[PDB]
């Protein structure tokens, strides 16, 4: 069995795919990948063959003026790019697993269709499952897409043999997209019954922390973590500042992450430490708690890490949009959710004080063991079944 | 307006 894994999005959209591919070849299967140039180092790092496709997702890795790949402006160029590079890679494959940017998702499904190999699209959060969308929301998306790239797709489609297609939202996401997320954190809801949930796809990180970090994590008190992953909004920097301040008001050390926003410490202070690529799994098991963005991957890792959390709501929790993970952590009682984009120092100091309180420093250590550690395996077996049946 | 992300 050989599987192709496609994707185009933030790192939270990619790490899960890299985990699946790592797990597949670990089980004997073979896995190739198609991702933006951003993840070449990471892939080579994990030992998973990968083909660089399209533009870079992170601004700091592109020309000052080349818009992001998700930018409508350049969508046609996208559809075109994939249909061009995927071939060499999808050839010899038995199944395709993809996620992220719909344009490319569709382009990929197409090529899997020409080969006759099964295709699967996965979402990382329940609220993205079309079953959680309003029958209205559906058509809107469909139209939008059908409008934005509906042609460039069919062109290349007709260019290899297959006929046209419409409602690309339903096409690229499929009638039953997968939910690669853990049950405790991201539970399903009636609207989504026969929906496959495998648990999150996590790659057991074995990378050791640098000698420096190890030193710091020895030259003092057990620190709090501050990071915002792929977050690159300008507020990100302000948020980090306030967080650093709040944690310092608590009288605790800090371990900050540069992330995609390229943050930096503000003092030569010995109570802080900035890190680039680090083994979060490893680090989370060596900090007091973690302050971070409303994201899938980080929230779960800190949950299986067993440490409390402070999640920054992207905006005010309104009737038309709520911070899923942030709220989820609150509802589970493993952390505090603070409103943003730039939370007050008071809110964070309070949130921090609540979090490191027995009640939470316990619900967290306990919930940590209810987390599924076999998501990648479940997806792999589900893949094995697909290939055997429909092919 | 019809394609995804996240960025
Ligand atoms: C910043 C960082 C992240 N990660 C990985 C672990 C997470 O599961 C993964 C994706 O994070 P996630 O929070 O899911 O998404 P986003 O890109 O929106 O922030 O990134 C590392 O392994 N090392 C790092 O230094
Ligand atoms: C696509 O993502 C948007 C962005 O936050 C969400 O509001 C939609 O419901 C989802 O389909």
């Amino acid at each position: 069995m050989r599987v192709l894994i496609t994707g185009c999005g933030s790192r939270g959209d990619t790490e899960p795919l890299v985990a699946l591919a790592a797990r597949l070849r670990e089980l004997g299967a073979d896995a190739r990948m198609c991702l933006p140039p951003d993840y070449v180092e990471r892939c080579a790092e994990v030992g998973v063959p990968m083909v660089p496709v399209g533009r870079a997702v992170r601004a700091g890795a592109r020309e000052p003026g080349e818009l992001p790949p998700g930018a409508a402006e350049v969508v046609t160029e996208v559809v075109a790019e994939w249909f061009d590079k995927v071939p060499a890679a999808i050839e010899g494959c038995d199944a395709v697993v993809t996620t992220g940017l719909l344009p490319a998702a569709v382009a990929v499904r197409s090529m899997a269709e020409k080969l006759g190999i099964p295709y699967r699209y996965t979402v990382l959060s329940p609220d993205h499952l079309p079953s959680e969308q309003s029958q209205a929301e559906r058509d809107m998306y469909n139209q939008g897409a059908d409008r934005l790239f509906g042609d460039a797709v069919n062109s290349h489609r007709a260019s290899i043999g297959l006929p046209p297609v419409e409602h690309l939202y339903d096409y690229g996401y499929t009638d039953q997209p997968w939910l690669a997320a853990d049950p405790v954190l991201s539970p399903l809801r009636p609207t989504d019954l026969g929906t496959v949930q495998t648990g999150a796809w996590i790659l057991p990180d074995e990378r050791p922390l640098s000698a420096e970090l190890e030193a710091f994590l020895a030259a003092g008190s057990t620190p709090v973590y501050v990071g915002f992953g792929s977050s690159s909004r300008p507020a990100t920097a302000d948020a980090a500042k306030m967080a650093i301040k709040a944690v310092r008001a608590s009288g605790r050390r800090i371990v900050l992450s540069r992330g995609w926003a390229d943050l930096v410490l503000p003092d030569d202070g010995a109570d802080c430490f900035v890190v680039g690529e680090v083994n979060l799994q490893e680090l989370f098991g060596r900090v007091a708690a973690a302050i971070h963005h409303d994201s899938a991957g980080t929230t779960l890792l800190a949950m299986r890490a067993g440490i409390p959390q402070i999640v920054v709501r992207r905006v005010v929790d309104n009737v038309v949009e709520q911070a899923y993970h942030a709220d989820r952590v609150a509802e589970l009682g493993v952390g505090v959710a603070v409103d943003g984009p730039v939370p007050t120092i008071d809110s964070l100091s309070a949130a921090l004080d609540t979090a490191l309180a027995p009640e939470i420093r316990a619900r967290a250590t306990t919930v940590a063991d209810t987390i599924r550690a076999d998501g990648t395996t479940v997806a792999a077996q589900l893949l094995f079944d697909a290939v055997s049946l429909e092919k | 307006x019809x394609n995804x992300x996240y960025x």
